């Protein structure tokens, strides 16, 4: 999944 | 035809075909990445660039380059430096830089 660093 | 239309279409087609392009082909889906638009204020993706090109929005090559850079930079802004997305951004940008720089008329922009 893509998620804020 | 626009003075940059053919060059822009060719570059955009290559970007979309690229192995590293898959994350950037369409806008980020808010349901899959709920906070994305809380952070990214100038979102961009290749389908948006294609639509801008077709809608006569790229009179200046500079505008197309700006949009390509939003895709790469937005990606490195949101995602961690150790993620696959960051890697894809770097790869697609390197490719983009080479493709534009190799056209003498636009080498000054890279």
């Amino acid at each position: 999944a893509k998620r804020h660093r | 035809r626009g003075p940059h239309d053919a060059a822009i279409q060719n570059i955009l087609t290559e970007l979309q075909n690229h192995a590293a392009a898959w994350p950037f082909l369409q806008p980020v889906n808010k349901e899959e990445v709920p906070d994305y638009y809380d952070f990214i204020k100038e979102p961009m993706d290749l389908s948006t660039m294609e639509i801008k090109l077709e809608s006569n929005k790229y009179q200046k090559m500079e505008d197309f380059i700006y949009d390509a850079r939003l895709v790469f930079n937005n990606c490195r802004m949101y995602n961690g430096e150790n993620t696959s997305y960051y890697k894809y951004a770097n790869r697609l940008e390197k490719f983009f830089n080479n493709k534009v720089k190799e056209i003498p008329e636009y080498s000054h922009l890279i």
